[PDB]
């Protein structure tokens, strides 16, 4: 009946180049989405609880 | 239809 979440700290990378704030802004949440299709949502993780 | 892989992209429509 229980439920054990786990957190690790990723380094994440952008790519050289682009400018603008905002633009880098959307990059820096790109970079958390392709952590998420690489290990989660394969493991357990859903598309709702996307932490950060 | 396999059962657990949500490409997560709104491909639709």
């Amino acid at each position: 009946n229980q439920v054990e979440l786990k957190y690790e700290w990723v380094e994440f990378t952008l790519p050289e180049g682009n400018y603008s704030e905002t633009m880098t802004i959307d990059l820096m949440n790109n970079a958390i989405v392709e952590h998420y299709l690489k290990v989660g949502r394969q493991n357990g993780v859903l598309e709702s609880d996307i932490g950060v | 239809s396999e059962d657990t892989f949500n490409p997560v992209y709104p491909y639709d429509t």
